[PDB]
């Protein structure tokens, strides 16, 4: 009950991966296409904490 | 029923960002689902009353 | 819950450090490159400067060629197509001569030729570098303890590659140049040898592998739990034995019975991790010069159940 | 804890504004579809 | 039997279980309760291997091989003779694994360093609990676990292993395969910097952790510094083992066929599965 | 609701514009891709059967 | 206020950021219509 | 308007370098859509037209 | 007003030579479809 | 227009080795996708043409 | 500015990389000239 | 094009000189080695064929 | 003029490098011109 | 190209002449090793064929 | 001028042993390929 912001950064990075993931792997004809999507955007979303 | 000291215990940021991507996905999932169904799938519907198939 | 060491918390960005310069030949080096947070985080954020000699630039030039002789070919099995070049990286191979031309640079530059100038490239390339690493040493005027614990991996890479073909005979019992070439060669490797698990000596090289990461968890872990002690600067313990050395050698004294130094420790470390490929090396040396099934091999020396 | 009593206040009533716009919307929303392609 | 300065450490407390019970030194071992269970299981596993060596019939150390129950049994129990002794020795085993590390616990707390000794043995534990328990009990067979053997726990490696075609096509495994070369590479990095730092060139002087960045900057362009290099020693440890760990229990249980096979997906995307040259096709 | 200018007084308009960027370009891409899949409304697609270039 | 902007100033900020709102709406409503035009999907 | 007022608040390097980027990949992206696509392929359309194959 | 330290003419400057370019880059977009679609229209 | 005030935000060194590396790979890639395909393989195309195989 | 050219620095350095451009971009037309005549793509 | 010299005033002689001096020998490297790739301007096969030295 | 160097110098760098650079071309298109009449790519 | 002695104020000679020597051995070998690659212009091959060496 | 502190003199003095090695290693290069011309013509 006192996640910092790493932690919470880490948290959202997962269910946005999660959630765009699915999102382009619909979209795209394939899951990988969700993959790179969805682990890129929660690459650069975890790798900027706001601080 | 106060609901405002929600934005005191916790920080208002966090609670925004979380929320807002909930439900985009929340929405985004049910549009999916929507599409994956026969029914209530408008684009593949449309085209079959436009006869463009 | 608490702070494990793992990453570091806070950053500090002073100014590079230029580095020392004992007989280091300045014109030489190069300049000091940017600085990396996402590096910071684990370790040090400063890239460079990085010292480019007469040694530097004939490991870089046979490097690049090396690299570049296995592009071309690369691009030649794609057909020069960048989509198939992108969807074949893996499984493209730069594979050496068929087994019917042996030893002999006969071979069509198609069918085996080319390796032959990419594996050139390679040796060159590798042998120069070791030198660098011995000359640095040297130019600082440290041990060379690098440019042997470099001569191992050597040893292992010249046998698979030149020593155990020429005890064959043949280019083809070399290694191809690709991503699942050289796997499939590894697994080939085994299969035709019957079994290469019963190789005593790769058995050591997997013991001393396996001690490698042992090892290193071990050290590794040691150091982070006494560096709320300035035990990670291990010079200074090694010079003046602060409480950090005490309680890594008390921990592992009272754990497993017996303990190392803040130096000697790093001796096991190098002799864990050279003896990965010095056993290595007469571990394939021995495979088909000298055993050509290694189950029968552990058959006749009880090893196996049978016989 | 970094907002007061009054700060937290006006953000709650800004965050219950758009949430009953939000939810309009979402109403007209479902009407428009049920009249299009009813499902209950 | 104590060194020149083990003596202003040696003070009670930090223990888990007992107290002052079993908080005492068996020459250079600390004991602690976690030890009396370590040494029992310890003991016990050793004689049973003994005693299985009696049943199989041989006395070479290299045959003595300990197997699993046969796949009829499935995760039942199984006669002693042809099964029963290896799951009490895995259960030795396990025993003695864990209060081993909780033994190293009851060290850390006495002399106040940090618990990434335990923490990284029980990645260890982990790794061993994955192919003796968690990889069988999804598969339903004590035989799916591999033979308390010198050259028997090679034929489980080497028969799984071909189960699945070449094991190299494993993507977890070439995962934890680099991290374990480069972990190798890491130590004889590391500790023959230390010691060309240490002892240098005859009479030269003892050198300073700013050699040794200055040297791996002369060499590679990066020094990772001495804190890091020791953090990367830890992870790189732990991420191998921790993708070992993975690549077999998805090995059987996620993926049946040969693992090269797998790898078409890639060649099958769809904007170039259909393009003609290269490899495949 | 007028009051909706205090939401920059918590959030920092850099973070945000950026995010919005992301946000939106790749919601424009899915929607287009979703397009794309269905044989309908690939326009790509139709305009070849409608010009018959097949 | 973490940002550290005046009242005026999130004010000045939230008025050109509706407006830049109110003209990508405008032009995707445009591109909707144009669509629809062509192509109903209803 | 005062979308001016974007570059107080946006550091221009950043932007004129993930604008060219972004421009790149996004031509880059849809040149590659067209040549996927049986039509619009315009090496493959010429070759059919002038019989090169 | 000081996120970036730019002054508020030389952002209007600034904006006024980045929309040139953008009208600049538009135009030759829209000559190119204009050519494609006379040359293989996709409606 | 005025744009040379983009040298003034945009270091001159970094944006040409930039653009060099730029120019070559595109040229690069440009030059084999023509090689891919059969036709404009000015290669291939000439010795049908000659006759060389 | 960031980079401390002068106007006049960069009204000079504009002005010959513009040169550059338009002598790589006037070859460049010329190639395409050369190809469509060789093999046209259109 | 007369002000090209301005370019030296950018660009370090040392720097771009090994990058040309790189690039221009990996440039003829592999425009070389896609000549000996073809079938065709392979021209070591061509005179071999040529002069019948395949037999 | 990061480099340091003088507009004379760069002078006399650039006209040295043309120089090659010519020099080098010139035997290029001798090449080019002996392949095009031993073996034509056209 | 009397300017060409120019280039020396520049490079250090000392690492253009390493750089020499490395380029022209790399460049000889590969060369070397090319033909002897093709079945013609092995000239470890055709003269054992033209005094029949080898069977 | 001043990345090699070279002189002029100095630099023409170098380039004409340089040269010099160079027409040496060029005449050297020509003979030995007009030796593999007439022994074995590759055009
Ligand atoms: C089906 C496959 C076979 C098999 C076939 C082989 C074969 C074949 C070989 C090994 C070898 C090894 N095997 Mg085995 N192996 C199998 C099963 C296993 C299992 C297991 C749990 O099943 C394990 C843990 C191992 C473990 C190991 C290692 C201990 C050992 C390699 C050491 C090393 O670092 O090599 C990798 C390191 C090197 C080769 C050294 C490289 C050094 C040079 C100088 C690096 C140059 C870099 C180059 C220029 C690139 C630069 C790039 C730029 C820097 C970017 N094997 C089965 C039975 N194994 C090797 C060995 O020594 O066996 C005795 C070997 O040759
Ligand atoms: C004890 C046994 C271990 C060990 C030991 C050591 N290994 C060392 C040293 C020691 C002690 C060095 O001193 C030396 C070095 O400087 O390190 C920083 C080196 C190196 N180990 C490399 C790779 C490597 N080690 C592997 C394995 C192990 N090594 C085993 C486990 C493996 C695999 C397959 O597992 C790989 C791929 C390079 C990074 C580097 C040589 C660079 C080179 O040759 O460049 C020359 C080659 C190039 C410049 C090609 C460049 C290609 C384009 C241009 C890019
Ligand atoms: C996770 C990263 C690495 C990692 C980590 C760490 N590892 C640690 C530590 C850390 C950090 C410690 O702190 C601790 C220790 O103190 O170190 C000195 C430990 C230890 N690492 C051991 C061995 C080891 N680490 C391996 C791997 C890695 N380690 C990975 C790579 C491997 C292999 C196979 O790769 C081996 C063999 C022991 C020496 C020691 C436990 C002693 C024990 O538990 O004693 C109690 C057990 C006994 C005395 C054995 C006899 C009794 C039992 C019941 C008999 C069981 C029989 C057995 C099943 C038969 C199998 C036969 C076989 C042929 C099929
Ligand atoms: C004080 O806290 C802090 C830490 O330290 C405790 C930190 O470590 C870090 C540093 C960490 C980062 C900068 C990045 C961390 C973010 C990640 C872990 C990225 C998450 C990665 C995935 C979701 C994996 C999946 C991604 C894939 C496979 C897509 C890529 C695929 C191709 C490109 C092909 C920060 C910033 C920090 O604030
Ligand atoms: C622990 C060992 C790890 C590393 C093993 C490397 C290979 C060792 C084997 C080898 O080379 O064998 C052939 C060589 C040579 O074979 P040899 O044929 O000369 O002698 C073996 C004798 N017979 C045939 C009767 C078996 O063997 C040896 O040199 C002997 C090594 C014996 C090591 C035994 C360890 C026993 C551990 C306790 C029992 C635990 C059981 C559970
Ligand atoms: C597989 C996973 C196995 C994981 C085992 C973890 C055991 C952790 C023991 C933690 C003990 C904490 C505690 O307060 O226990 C109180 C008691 C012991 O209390 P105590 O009386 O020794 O006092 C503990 C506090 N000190 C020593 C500081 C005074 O724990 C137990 O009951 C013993 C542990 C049982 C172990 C079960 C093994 C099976
Ligand atoms: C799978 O689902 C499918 C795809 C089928 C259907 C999709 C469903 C869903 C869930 C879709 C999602 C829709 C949503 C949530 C859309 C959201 C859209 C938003 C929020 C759009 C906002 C746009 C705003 C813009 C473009 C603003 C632009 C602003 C400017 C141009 C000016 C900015 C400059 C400023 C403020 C200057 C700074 C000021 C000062 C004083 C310094
Ligand atoms: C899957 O989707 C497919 C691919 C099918 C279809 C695609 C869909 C999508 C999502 C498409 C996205 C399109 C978008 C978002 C396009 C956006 C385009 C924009 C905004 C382009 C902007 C271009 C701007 C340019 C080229 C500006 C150039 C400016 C200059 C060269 C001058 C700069 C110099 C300055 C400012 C000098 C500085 C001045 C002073 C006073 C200091
Ligand atoms: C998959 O897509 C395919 C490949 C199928 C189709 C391709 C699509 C795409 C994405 C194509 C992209 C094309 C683009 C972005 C082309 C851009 C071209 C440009 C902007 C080229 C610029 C060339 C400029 C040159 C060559 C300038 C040369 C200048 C000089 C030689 C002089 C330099 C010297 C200076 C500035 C001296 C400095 C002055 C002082 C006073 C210090
Ligand atoms: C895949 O694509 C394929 C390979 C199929 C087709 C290829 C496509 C592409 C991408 C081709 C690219 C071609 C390019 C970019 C060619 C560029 C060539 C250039 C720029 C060549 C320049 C040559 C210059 C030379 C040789 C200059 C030599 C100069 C000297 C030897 C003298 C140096 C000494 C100096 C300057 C003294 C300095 C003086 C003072 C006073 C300091
Ligand atoms: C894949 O492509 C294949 C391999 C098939 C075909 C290959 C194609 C290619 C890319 C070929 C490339 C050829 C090139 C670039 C060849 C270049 C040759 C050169 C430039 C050779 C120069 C040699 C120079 C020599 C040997 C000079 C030696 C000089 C000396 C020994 C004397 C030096 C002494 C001095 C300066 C005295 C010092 C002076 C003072 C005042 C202290
Ligand atoms: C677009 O990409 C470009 C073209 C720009 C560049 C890209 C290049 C690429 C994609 C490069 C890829 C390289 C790869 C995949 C390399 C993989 C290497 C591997 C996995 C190697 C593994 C084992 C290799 C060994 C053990 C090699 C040993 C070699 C030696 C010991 C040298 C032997 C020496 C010999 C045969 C000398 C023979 C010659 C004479 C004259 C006696
Ligand atoms: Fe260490």
């Amino acid at each position: 009950p006192e996640v910092s912001e790493f932690a919470f950064r880490l948290m959202m990075a997962a269910v946005i991966f999660v959630g765009v993931g699915i999102m382009f792997a619909f979209a795209g004809g394939h899951w990988f296409v969700g993959l790179v999507v969805g682990g890129l955007v929660a690459a650069f979303f975890a790798a900027t904490p706001n601080s | 029923s106060k609901f405002y000291k929600i934005w005191m215990i916790f920080d208002p940021r966090r609670v925004f960002v979380a929320q807002g991507v909930f439900l985009f996905l929340l929405a985004v999932m049910i549009h999916l689902i929507l599409l994956s169904t026969p029914s209530y799938n408008w684009l593949e519907i449309s085209a079959a009353k436009y006869n463009r198939v | 819950a608490e702070y494990q060491n793992i990453f570091s918390q806070v950053q500090v960005r002073g100014p590079a450090d230029l580095g020392m310069t004992e007989d280091v030949n300045l014109a030489n080096r190069s300049g000091v490159g940017p600085f990396s947070t996402l590096l910071g985080w684990f370790g040090n954020a400063q890239l460079g400067p990085i010292y480019l000699g007469s040694l530097g630039v004939l490991s870089l030039f046979s490097g690049l060629m090396w690299f570049f002789t296995i592009g071309i070919w690369f691009w030649y099995q794609a057909g020069w197509n960048p989509a198939v070049f992108l969807r074949d990286l893996f499984f493209f191979s730069l594979e050496p001569p068929a087994p019917e031309y042996g030893l002999s640079f006969a071979a069509p530059l198609k069918e085996g030729g080319l390796w032959l100038i990419a594996s050139f490239f390679m040796f060159v390339a590798v042998w120069s570098w070791w030198g660098r690493t011995y000359l640095r040493a040297q130019a600082l005027g440290m041990g060379k303890h690098t440019a042997w614990a470099f001569l191992s991996a050597i040893w292992l890479w010249m046998v698979l590659g030149f020593i155990r073909p020429i005890l064959m005979g043949s280019w083809s019992e070399a290694v191809p140049y690709g991503i699942f070439s050289h796997l499939d060669w590894t697994n080939n490797f085994s299969l035709v040898h019957g079994n290469l698990f019963y190789n005593p000596f790769h058995g050591l090289s997997i013991a001393f592998l396996y001690g490698s990461a042992l090892l290193f968890a071990m050290h590794g872990a040691t150091i982070l739990a006494v560096s709320r002690f300035g035990g990670e600067r291990e010079l200074e313990q090694i010079a003046d034995r602060g409480t950090a050395a005490e309680r890594a050698a008390l921990f592992w004294r009272w754990t497993m019975g017996f303990n190392a130094t803040m130096e000697g420790i790093h001796r096991w470390a190098i002799w864990m991790a050279v003896l990965v490929t010095l056993t290595g090396g007469i571990g394939i040396l021995l495979s088909g010069t000298v055993v050509d099934n290694w189950y029968v091999w552990g058959q006749n020396h009880g090893m196996a159940p049978l016989n | 804890t970094g907002l007061t009593d009054e700060q937290a206040q006006e953000l709650h009533s800004v965050y219950m504004s758009g949430l009953w716009l939000f939810s309009a919307v979402a109403i007209v929303a479902h009407l428009a579809v049920y009249i299009w392609r009813p499902w209950f | 039997a104590l060194l020149s300065f083990e003596r202003k450490y040696r003070v009670p407390g930090g223990t888990l279980v007992g107290g002052n019970l079993f908080d005492f030194w068996v020459g250079p071992f600390y004991v602690g309760f976690f030890g009396v269970a370590t040494f029992f299981f310890a003991a016990l596993g050793i004689i049973l291997i003994a005693w299985s060596a009696v049943l199989q019939g041989t006395w070479n150390p290299q045959l003595i091989s300990v197997y699993p129950p046969a796949l009829e049994y499935g995760l039942g129990g199984a006669p002693l003779a042809k099964g029963g002794l290896w799951q009490i020795i895995t259960i030795c085993a396990t025993g003695a694994f864990v209060s081993w590390a909780l033994r190293e616990v009851e060290i850390c707390r006495k002399l106040g360093i940090g618990y990434h000794i335990p923490f990284a043995f029980a990645f260890a534990i982990l790794a061993y609990l994955t192919l003796v328990l968690f990889r069988p009990v999804m598969m339903g067979a004590w035989g799916y676990a591999f033979p308390y053997g010198i050259w028997t726990h090679l034929d489980w490696v080497s028969n799984t292993g071909y189960t699945y075609g070449n094991f190299h096509y494993n993507p977890a495994h070439m995962i934890a395969i680099s991290f374990f070369f480069t972990n190798a590479l890491a130590l004889a990095l590391h500790g023959a910097l230390v010691l060309s730092a240490a002892n240098p060139e005859k009479g030269k002087e003892m050198r300073t952790p700013d050699h040794e960045d200055t040297f791996f900057r002369d060499l590679v362009g990066y020094s990772i510094g001495t804190l890091g290099i020791h953090r990367l020693g830890l992870l790189l440890s732990l991420s191998a083992v921790f993708f070992s760990a993975l690549c077999m229990i998805i090995t059987g249980t996620i993926w049946f066929d040969q693992w090269v096979d797998w790898w078409q997906w890639w060649v099958k995307l769809p904007w170039w599965a259909n393009i003609p040259g290269g490899i495949n096709g």
